[PDB]
């Protein structure tokens, strides 16, 4: 029932932070663009832009 | 099925008298002259496979002999179990007061 | 001590245990009170007391 | 040259075993007439691996790669016990004491915490036959005892346990037993490891050995309430051998 | 309940003879075990060894016996293990180790005395209190 | 009250297993403490039987 979990791996985020990634293949580490670190980026992208419509 | 083997080792020998081959080691100042220079001898040189086994323990002295045929009747053997013995527990059993 | 248990009248009339988990397993219910069967299964029985209209 | 405790504090180095320079390519003579002894023998392990549990019974059962959480507090040291010359020039090595468990917990991908009792408990290992010296050739192949990680008087966090505690549920006072049965009644479980230690420098004039090891075991069961993992431990020996 | 003299009257030796002690070398007992021993056996046990305590029962099993004032006072002299196989001085006080446990410095025989019969009342007066530890507090 | 018509039963002449059989069930479940109102716990919803089960 993943909807965007292939959206993020069809460009390439294959990794977890957890230490898995999506092929099965054990031991690659994804830097900060994990699975978790996309996420990441949208939340705190979701509150900036928040406080930007607050100013505008 | 699954038993507790401290549990049924209890409705053995082990729950009634001093257990040569799994008794902590406090529990031979019940009777007098065992600890801790007997005591210490009979944990060390266990398992055996009678009572009367400890009557051979290398080193015994004339006297140590004599405490020890007075206290046969206090004594049993029955099989190692291992929850009673690894990790120390024949010398400390984390019991205390 | 060598305990058992012996049930007079109800389901178990008759009957005698020996066996030491057995004869533990009916004295925790027997700080209880009267020994009962229960169906857990109808309701999805957690095993946990609740009070009655009296209480609520 | 030779460090002391306060060079040592805190820096790591005492979780380590010794080394041996490159020069050290000599041999041992073990005279078959004299008795020997593993003065310190030390297991510094560098590697944990956890074999996958592959729901399909097939599959490749393999090894995989695992994260120490547990620090620096992995190496057995200070382990002792007779090395018997046999019949047949053989060695054995009967371990006698030393610190030779350290509990270890390793993480998996997905954060699975895997706990074991990396151990050499009453470890008997053996070389091949007709060996005057040990060389660096030489391969002592052992087995080892491994006890339950928790022993008996440990708790669980609902009080029940093993030599103590409760032997139920009591927060589900009219539950059915029956399928609590396997967390209400703990059981102390006594598995075999096994150990293969290949000498790779010997100082023969010292009668320092040092090299390889590879040891497999279980790890932890949780006294009994779920099946183990098998692990794989590698990592680098020092032993020193002394005639008694 | 009083401090009568049948509290007070404990075993002098091991063949039979009793003495009964005044209160007064009860209450001086009771200070001097205070300052001499309580550190290690508060109520009866012994926090540096818990499986041996003052209780008579185990003091009678000791060798030698130890459940009467003759036997404790030379315990005080010349302790030993549970068995009297090593002498313990060393390690446990006593007159003759008196110069590495100072406070055994100045106790007379009349001190020892009065500590040998408070161990040997406080069980007749607190019953499985004494040496039973924290589970009878 | 349970046990003043046992003793009544056993002071007739009945056995053990004869005295307790006439016990109706309806006076042991109330000699039970799941049915005590004072057991239950202030966010444990729903009916007795919710807890123990149901009596058989
Ligand atoms: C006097 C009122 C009263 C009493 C004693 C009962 C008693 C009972 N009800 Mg009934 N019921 C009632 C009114 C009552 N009901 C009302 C008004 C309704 C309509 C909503 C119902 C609808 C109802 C249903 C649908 C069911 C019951 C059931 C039951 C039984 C189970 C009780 C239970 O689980 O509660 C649990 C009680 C609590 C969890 C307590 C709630 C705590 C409150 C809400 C906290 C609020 C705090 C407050 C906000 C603080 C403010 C702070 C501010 C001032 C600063 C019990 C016999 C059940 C049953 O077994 O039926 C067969 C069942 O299924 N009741
Ligand atoms: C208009 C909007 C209405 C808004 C109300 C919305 C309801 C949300 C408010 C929460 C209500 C309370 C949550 C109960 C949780 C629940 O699941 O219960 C669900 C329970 C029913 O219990 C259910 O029973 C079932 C069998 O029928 C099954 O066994 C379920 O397992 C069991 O959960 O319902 C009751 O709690 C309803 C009755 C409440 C009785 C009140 C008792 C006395 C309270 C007075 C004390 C007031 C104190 C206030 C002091 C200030
Ligand atoms: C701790 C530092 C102690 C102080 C102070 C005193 N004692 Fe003690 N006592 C201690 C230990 C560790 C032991 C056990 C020694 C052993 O290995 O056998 C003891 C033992 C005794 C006993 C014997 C108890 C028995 O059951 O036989 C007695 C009677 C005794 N100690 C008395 C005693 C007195 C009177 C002390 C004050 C002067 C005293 N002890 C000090 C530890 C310590
Ligand atoms: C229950 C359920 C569910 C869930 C759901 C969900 C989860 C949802 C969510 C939803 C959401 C989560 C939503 C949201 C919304 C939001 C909004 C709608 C917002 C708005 C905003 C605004 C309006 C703003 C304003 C402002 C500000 C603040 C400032 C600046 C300016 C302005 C004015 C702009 C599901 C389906 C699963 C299933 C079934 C049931
Ligand atoms: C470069 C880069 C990138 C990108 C990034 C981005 C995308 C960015 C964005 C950014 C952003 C997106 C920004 C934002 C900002 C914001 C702000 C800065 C705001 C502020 C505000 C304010 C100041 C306001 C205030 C207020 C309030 C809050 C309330 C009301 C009132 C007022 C109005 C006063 C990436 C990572 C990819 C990669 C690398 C590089």
């Amino acid at each position: 029932g993943m909807f965007v979990l292939p959206f993020m791996a069809r460009l390439g985020v294959t990794g977890s932070w957890s230490g898995w990634s999506i092929t099965g293949e054990t031991g690659i580490d994804p830097g900060f663009w994990s699975f978790e670190g996309v996420a990441l980026a949208h939340i705190v992208l979701s509150g900036l832009l928040f406080l930007a419509a607050c100013w505008h | 099925e699954l038993v507790n083997v401290v549990d049924e080792k209890l409705g053995t020998a082990y729950g009634e008298k001093i257990d040569l081959n799994n008794t902590n080691i406090a529990a031979f100042i019940q009777y007098r002259g065992l600890y801790p220079t007997l005591a210490k001898l009979i944990v060390k040189n266990a398992p055996y496979e009678s009572v009367e086994d400890v009557l051979n323990i290398p080193g015994l002295t004339e006297r140590q002999k004599q405490i020890l045929r007075e206290n046969l009747e206090h004594f049993t053997v029955t099989e190692v179990e291992t929850a009673l013995v690894e990790g120390g527990d024949r010398y400390n059993n984390g019991l205390y007061k | 001590q060598g305990v058992t248990v012996s049930f007079y009248g109800g389901e178990l009339n008759g009957q005698t245990f020996t066996d030491p988990p057995t004869v533990k397993s009916y004295a925790r219910k027997a700080i209880f009170g009267e020994i009962f069967e229960f169906d857990t299964e109808t309701l999805n029985s957690d095993g946990i007391f609740r009070t009655s209209p009296r209480g609520w | 040259q030779t460090l002391t405790y306060d060079d040592i504090v805190g820096t790591g180095l005492a979780n380590k075993c010794p080394t041996l320079d490159d020069t050290a390519r000599g041999a041992y003579p073990i005279d078959s007439s004299q008795t020997y002894r593993i003065a310190r023998l030390c297991l510094q392990p560098t590697t944990f691996l956890v074999k996958e549990e592959p729901k399909n019974k097939r599959q490749e059962a393999e090894f995989v790669p695992t994260k120490l959480v547990t620090r620096e507090t992995t190496s057995l040291d200070q382990i002792q016990g007779e090395l018997k010359v046999n019949s047949d020039g053989s060695l054995t090595f009967v371990e006698e004491d030393g610190i030779d468990f350290q509990p270890v917990t390793v993480q998996m991908a997905g954060g699975e915490r895997i706990p074991l009792l990396f151990t050499v408990k009453n470890l008997v290992a053996s070389t091949q036959p007709n060996v005057t010296s040990i060389t660096t050739s030489t391969d002592f192949k052992g087995e080892f005892n491994v006890p339950s990680y928790r022993t008996a008087n440990f708790l669980d966090p609902k009080g029940r346990g093993l030599a103590s505690g409760y032997d139920s549920a009591i927060a589900l006072p009219q539950a059915k037993e029956e399928e609590l049965a396997r967390a209400n009644v703990k059981r102390f479980s006594l598995t075999k490891g096994q150990i293969s230690l290949n000498v790779a420098k010997v100082d023969g004039r010292t009668g320092e050995i040092a090299g390889t090891f590879e040891s497999e075991q279980l790890s932890d069961d949780d006294m009994g309430a779920h099946e183990p993992h098998e692990v794989k431990i590698q990592g680098v020996f020092y032993a020193s051998i002394e005639p008694a | 309940a009083e401090l009568t003299p049948e509290v007070l009257t404990v075993p002098l030796n091991s063949e039979g003879k009793t003495i009964t002690l005044t209160e007064k070398q009860y209450l001086e007992g009771k200070r001097l075990f205070q300052y001499a021993c309580a550190s290690c056996h508060v109520g009866g046990i012994t926090k540096t060894n818990p499986s041996l305590d003052l209780r008579t029962e185990t003091l009678a099993l000791a060798t030698p016996p130890r459940d009467n004032i003759e036997g404790l006072v030379d315990y005080m002299k010349n302790p030993t293990t549970y068995d009297g196989e090593q002498e313990i001085a060393e390690v446990h006080p006593s007159l003759r180790s008196a110069d590495i446990f100072p406070k055994m410095r100045n106790l007379t025989e009349k001190d020892l005395v009065a500590i040998a019969g408070h161990i040997l009342v406080e069980p007749k007066i607190l019953g499985d209190k004494w040496g039973g530890g924290k589970v009878y507090y | 009250e349970i046990n003043r018509r046992v003793q009544a039963s056993l002071a007739s002449g009945a056995t053990l297993e004869e005295a307790w059989s006439a016990i109706p069930e309806k006076l042991a479940f109330y000699d039970y403490i799941g049915n005590n109102p004072a057991k239950g716990g202030l966010f444990r919803t729903g009916p007795m039987n919710k807890g123990d089960g149901i009596a058989q």
